RNA sequence: AAAUUGAAGAGUUUGAUCAUGGCUCAGAUUGAACGCUGGCGGCAGGCCUAACACAUGCAAGUCGAACGGUAACAGGAAGAAGCUUGCUUCUUUGCUGACGAGUGGCGGACGGGUGAGUAAUGUCUGGGAAACUGCCUGAUGGAGGGGGAUAACUACUGGAAACGGUAGCUAAUACCGCAUAACGUCGCAAGACCAAAGAGGGGGACCUUCGGGCCUCUUGCCAUCGGAUGUGCCCAGAUGGGAUUAGCUAGUAGGUGGGGUAACGGCUCACCUAGGCGACGAUCCCUAGCUGGUCUGAGAGGAUGACCAGCCACACUGGAACUGAGACACGGUCCAGACUCCUACGGGAGGCAGCAGUGGGGAAUAUUGCACAAUGGGCGCAAGCCUGAUGCAGCCAUGCCGCGUGUAUGAAGAAGGCCUUCGGGUUGUAAAGUACUUUCAGCGGGGAGGAAGGGAGUAAAGUUAAUACCUUUGCUCAUUGACGUUACCCGCAGAAGAAGCACCGGCUAACUCCGUGCCAGCAGCCGCGGUAAUACGGAGGGUGCAAGCGUUAAUCGGAAUUACUGGGCGUAAAGCGCACGCAGGCGGUUUGUUAAGUCAGAUGUGAAAUCCCCGGGCUCAACCUGGGAACUGCAUCUGAUACUGGCAAG
RNA sequence: GCCCGGAUAGCUCAGUCGGUAGAGCAGGGGAUUGAAAAUCCCCGUGUCCUUGGUUCGAUUCCGAGUCCGGGCACCA
């Protein structure tokens, strides 16, 4: 083979994309948050920031957004990296 | 596949009778029994070690009238067979169709029976069977077809079987059209004329 | 190579296509080839009835 | 995936003859041009007139019919062949292949030479059914002076028995056809109307068993190998097996395509030019010395018993007598072979205007019966024609 | 149903002989070719060369039972009009059958093809521990509400085409957030945090815009924990050559911290330490998909992986990324490379190593087959749709086997050929003739099975709404074959249509004549042939094989001719010129003790196919297939300790 | 299909491109031998392109064709 009489699972797979790439930086960029909470130093305000995570670190694998099992790796290598911090 | 060409001609190089052909000439008129093919047919013949083991595998393919793929097959099967390869080969050739059809008087010669088997004649079991190299089973009738009933020279051939033993693992009757293969063929009954270790004794070189 | 031509009549020339199997012939020096005769450019032989699968003359005629 | 041919109608071959000038391949293309307005309906068109590199590419004219066409009776397809003798092969073939010819001069240079020589093929090797043109009319001032100039064709005709007033000889200008003048396009398919007519009809022997001796051969693309020429007798349908006989072996094939002009073809018909496709077969091996047939039909042979007489030189034939030992060219339909002959006992020649009985020896085997015609040629005339009486072996 | 039949010799060195030793060779096999010959049938087989390039066709879709729509087609329905006039035109109407196209879900990553790379972290064999999933399935729970977008379409509009562009509308099992959450998730715990889908069938009651609502049934969904086919990772052993193939590595080795991962690790970043790997083979270069297994041979051993099948890689080339359960992917995307092609010159298109087909290469290879019949596969709620998947005819002596080409009979053997001592001898019962039959092929007629399921109708039972709907089964009769005028059967002449090829010096079975006269050539080796050649060419006769025949190559045997099986070395080729001595190999004898080696034991495993053992079936065979055995070993563990090994003592 | 070149003794080379074609190298016969080599003595080859033509005369000039090498050319 070479071809296929169809195209169009192709561009079923680049509108896929589009809409994957809009919201799977969304939830990613947020971490900046957490970060520049353990750089000021303070685990309280690590703490929040992590707190505005949850809602989605979840339900980025919940959710197609990563899917697969990196909801739960993800949850704990966060409360292990800020329980560092005192 | 048959033997087509002049069959007194084997018989003469094979210095035996072979038990075909069973035809006679007129005031033994140029009989030609005795002598050797050609036109130095006058020689005395010479031996090898290799003209021995080669005559004697062309004097039971000449009696049975098997092909060389043939006897080379039976004895690749003589072979995969229990107990010594010799017998198992022999036994092989005696339960033929065409070889129990002139057995049986049906066919005064091999050739005869072989063209009786050819023109679908024999039904065995009930069920026919047109082909040369089908094995008779113990317990089995071979019928003559009604179609076949009708050969002069098979009607005939049955009368030149009487005053000729026939192997004891099977009776016929004229009368009938019909002959039982009463029972399992019995190397015990039945050998070639040669000597079996020496015709397999060839295929090693 | 050099490739030993079989029976007389020889229809070759110096750009004839022609086809060769194994001859050998230690007889003739270094010689391992025989010319198929009766293939491409190469002819049967002449006045033979002996051969018909050699010499590529092929069964005799009326 | 391509467009078919429906044969409704005959359909037949033909040819321009006469010399070089004097409009050979002119007439073909304005004959064709003032043909697809008239019959065919359209109007004054440039890619009518002119025609795309592609087609002149394939359709060579010196072994293709080039242009194929429609009239009320028939469709014609026509050739352009050499007006000069630096190539005559292909017309000499093409006048055993046509049922007749469309002699074209100019009336500026009168006949010349090959004028002279291609008008002697009717009788020689083909058939006396000659339609003629006189090209460049326009050119004339006067209309008698015209006709002196026509008078020369009409002693030309009369040279080799064909009637010099009762053959039809159309008064044109080409080039003027061609081009689009209302006069001169209303002075071409005049010669369409003489050759509905004067054939009287074409005839095709689509009865017998099936003869395509090959004229000519193609390697097409994807699907391999073509052999085409006139199919003298017989008929064919996709799928029929067929038997290749001649300078070859004869082996066996399908016919698995059937095409005629580049278009696909629902029979193949006798008298006319046909295209076939070949099960098992490469351009490699086929060579013009063979003849695809039905199978069992006919078979090759070198050596064959005929009768044959030696030309006068009335019909420019020889005035020396005709040797034994003699190693002429003869001329069999689409194909030509050379052999060597024999005179019979006691003859070392015969003189021209004369008959005997000859035995030939080919070079190489063709397929061959008895009836079958043609001609000897020792170069720069034929010298005699003659028909194989029998074959031998 | 267990088990073997398997092991060779021969020609050739000299005057003669023994021993040594090469060479030639009988046999078997190949996806083999060549040249001659050729009738019929079964089943098997057809690039084994260029991973060299392909014209043209045809080959993954599908579901209206997720959604919006109604292009096409028919229908209904309604409108309008006419003697097309109680039948008919024109129109409308998503209203219904229905469906072009659009949106959307699931699957296209399967099958099929090719064997290029790759001596491989791939593969094979056997195990290890930190993993995971389409989808099926066990179990438990659930389904709140809202918003937002947009194709089809609508209008407007550019370009030769590819390709479209502008602006407007809006639906979902589509899209998105919130709500709300377990035995869930994270957190040591407090606690915090995460989801989602509907659709469809149908009825008594009940609302009602008569749309719809409510109900019930069925089917689908979502969350979470289990199971399961499937898949990933890791580890040991095993995996061609070159040592005239001796060094390789920090881009490593080891660790620590972070990152990343489904999980795991220099995966990856950084630091710290300096290590790691090799001559019992690192490194480097050469060759090469593997394996089950196929062939050959007593087997060992060798060759070897092909036809089939398990696994692996690849799909004109090079880079990257992605959609997703899963894919730098064959059928897909961006980009580049090369070639080729179209073009209105602005611009664009493409990759048979699917299937059939073609050119080219080469010693050498089927038909742009046929088909819904049956099987698997994808979607399909089902009817249905898809499929070059699948099945099956064609072409060809390519493979294997079976069958026939007449047979029975038949001479003063008569012609003829051949040889001759000229008597005869022989070809040869061969021919003619006589007798019989037609198998096969032919022509004509008849004609099984591959067909199960599936369609519709209908009955009873169950599910349930008292009720449908829905479903399990039964019954009625509706219906389904490409191959195909089938397999097979029956009639009917009639020997009618069926033998060629190599061989005859020896090895090697077959002898005589004639010509040739070291010539033609002749053999594989030894050799032959220079005018009385079974060695040449022809002739006849003989030998052997046969619809095949010979010949060449290739592999394996013979070979022990690299000798474990199974060798020599004073001198047949051959023992180191000598010593000393590390590496490595080898080590007396006795006591105890140990058990790595060895040996016994057990359990798990190496599928199919292949072989064996024993059957079955297609008439037999080839062919197909069942059951039973086979699988030398490996993993792990139990027992023994004579002996070799270890450790300790003497 | 078209265009070009090649047909002197086995070999080579010459020869008024019309007027018995010459020489060498090699070869054949004889002697010698069972044969060959070698020697010694005698002697031949020309497809002077096949085949048709031109001429007073073809080896040598002109057409035709066959084979062999090389060029040009097409894809129903």
């Amino acid at each position: 083979a070479n071809i296929k009489s169809a195209k169009k699972r192709a561009i079923q797979s680049e509108k896929a994309r589009k809409h994957n790439a809009s919201r799977r930086s969304m939830m990613r960029t947020f971490i900046k948050k957490v970060y520049a909470a353990i750089e000021a130093g303070d685990k309280a305000a690590a703490q929040k920031a992590f707190n505005e995570m949850q809602p989605i670190v979840d339900r980025q694998a919940a959710k197609g957004l990563i899917h697969k099992n990196k909801a739960a790796r993800h949850k704990a290598n966060l409360t292990a990296q800020i329980n560092k911090l005192a | 596949a048959r033997y087509l060409g002049p069959k007194l001609k084997l018989s003469r190089r094979e210095g035996t009778d072979l038990f075909l052909k069973s035809g006679v000439r007129a005031i033994d008129t140029k009989c030609k029994i005795e002598q050797a093919p050609g036109q130095h047919g006058a020689r005395k013949p010479r031996l090898s070690d290799y003209g021995v083991q080669l005559r004697e595998k062309q004097k039971v393919r000449r009696i049975y009238g098997v092909l060389e793929r043939q006897f080379r097959n039976y004895y690749k099967e003589a072979a995969r067979l229990k107990g010594n390869t010799g017998e198992n080969l022999l036994a092989l050739l005696e339960g033929r169709l065409d070889n129990v059809v002139y057995r049986m008087g049906f066919g005064a010669t091999r050739a005869e029976a072989r063209q009786l088997v050819s023109h679908k004649a024999i039904m065995v079991n009930g069920r026919v069977v047109n082909i040369a190299s089908y094995q008779v089973s113990p317990n089995d009738v071979v019928s003559i077809r009604e179609k076949a009933k009708k050969q002069s020279r098979v009607k005939a051939a049955l009368e030149l079987a009487e005053q000729r033993e026939k192997p004891t693992w099977l009776e016929v009757d004229a009368g009938k059209m019909e002959g039982t293969f009463k029972r399992k063929p019995e190397r015990s009954d039945l050998s070639a004329d040669i000597n079996e270790h020496l015709i397999v004794e060839l295929y090693s070189k | 190579v050099t490739s030993y031509i079989g029976g007389e009549g020889h229809n070759l020339q110096e750009h004839s296509v022609i086809l060769i199997r194994g001859g050998r012939v230690k007889d003739l020096p270094g010689v391992r080839y025989h010319t198929v005769r009766g293939a491409l450019d190469c002819s049967g032989v002449k006045d033979r009835k002996q051969a018909r699968s050699k010499y590529g003359v092929k069964r005799p005629k009326a | 995936s391509k467009e078919k041919f429906e044969r409704t109608k005959p359909h037949v071959n033909v040819g321009t003859i006469g010399h070089v000038d004097h409009g050979k391949t002119t007439l073909t293309a304005a004959i064709t041009t003032v043909l697809a307005k008239t019959y065919g309906g359209a109007a004054r068109a440039f890619d009518q007139i002119d025609n795309a590199p592609e087609e002149k590419a394939r359709g060579i004219t010196i072994n293709t019919s080039h242009v194929e066409y429609d009239t009320p009776t028939r469709h014609y397809a026509h050739v352009d062949c050499p007006g000069h003798a630096d190539y005559v092969k292909n017309m000499i073939t093409g006048a055993a292949q046509m049922d007749g010819a469309i002699l074209v001069v100019a009336a500026t240079d009168g006949p010349m030479p090959q004028t002279r020589e291609h008008i002697l093929l009717g009788r020689q090797v083909g058939v006396p059914y000659i339609i003629v043109f006189l090209n460049k009319c326009d050119m004339v001032d006067d209309e008698e002076l015209l006709e002196l100039v026509e008078m020369e064709v009409r002693e030309l005709l009369s040279q080799y028995d064909f009637p010099g007033d009762d053959t039809p000889i159309v008064r044109g200008s080409a080039l003027k056809a061609l081009e689009g003048d209302a006069e001169w396009e209303a002075k071409i398919l005049e010669l369409a109307g003489f050759l509905d007519s004067y054939i009287p009809e074409p005839e095709r022997a689509i009865d017998k068993p099936f003869l395509l001796p090959i004229e000519d051969v193609f390697s097409i693309s994807g699907r391999g190998t073509v052999v085409t020429g006139r199919v003298e007798r017989g008929i064919i349908k996709v799928g029929e097996e067929v038997e290749i006989v001649g300078i070859k072996e004869t082996q066996k094939s399908t016919c698995t395509g059937v095409e005629m002009f580049r278009k696909l073809l629902d029979e193949g018909r006798a008298g006319e030019n046909v295209g076939v496709l070949l099960r098992g077969i490469k351009r490699e091996e086929i060579e013009r010395g063979q003849v695809l047939a039905k199978p069992g039909t006919i078979k090759p042979h070198t050596k064959f018993e005929s009768e044959v007489y030696i030309l006068s030189k009335d019909e420019g034939g020889r005035h020396t007598p005709f040797f034994k030992g003699y190693r002429p060219q003869f001329y069999f339909r689409t194909t030509d072979v050379t052999g060597t002959i024999e005179l019979p006992e006691g003859v070392e020649m015969v003189m021209p205007g004369d008959n005997i009985k000859m035995v030939v020896t080919l070079i190489h085997p063709i397929a061959m019966d008895d009836g079958l015609r043609f001609a000897i040629r020792e170069g720069g005339r034929t010298v005699g024609a003659g028909v194989v009486a029998k074959v031998l072996s």
